[PDB]
DNA sequence: AAAAATAAAAATGCAT
DNA sequence: ATGCATTTTTATTTTT
């Protein structure tokens, strides 16, 4: 006999998202303190 | 014996786990093939990408 | 062990919503200068 | 095996906000300056 | 008339 | 899961 097994796997990133939403994240909050000031 | 795993994060690993299950997927020196992970593989692309799709449309 | 695989990878343009807010700060800091000045 | 990349939209009004703004910058500077005549 | 030698059919085991 | 190779039992042909 011999293992022959098969596989089939299912993966997704998200970090490259992560980064671009921290990236728009801190451009609002700019917006935010310039807004205080006015 | 045909299963999965959370074997990562964002990551499913399904597994045929009988021994002669890839004599059967892809045929041998004295028998057809009869696909049966394949006609699956398919299936599950479209509804995967379709359905992250609609996570973010 | 023959591996059949399906990835996905995410993304978002965010390029041009940056642009925006920051065309958007630019543009009411012109109210604080006519204000105070 | 086999990848696909997916897309989020982010998006922002900001093209009538400048316009507003301005008329009124533009309001405060016409007042003001008439209000020292 | 007994029974040694043989091909065909059934059961156990391994092979992809 | 599907199949092939080896061993065992059997009915028939042949020799003694």
């Amino acid at each position: 006999m011999t293992e022959y097994k098969i596989k089939a796997t299912i993966e997704a990133s998200v970090a490259k998202f992560k980064r671009q939403i921290d990236s728009a994240v801190k451009s609002v909050q700019r917006f935010k303190r310039v807004a205080d000031q006015t | 014996n045909i299963r999965y795993k959370k074997t990562g994060d964002l990551q499913y690993t399904i597994t045929s786990h009988a021994a002669y299950s890839g004599f059967l997927e892809f045929g041998t020196r004295y028998m057809e093939a009869e696909p049966f992970m394949w006609p699956v593989y398919e299936v599950i692309r479209k509804s995967t990408v379709e359905e992250l799709k609609a996570l973010f449309e």
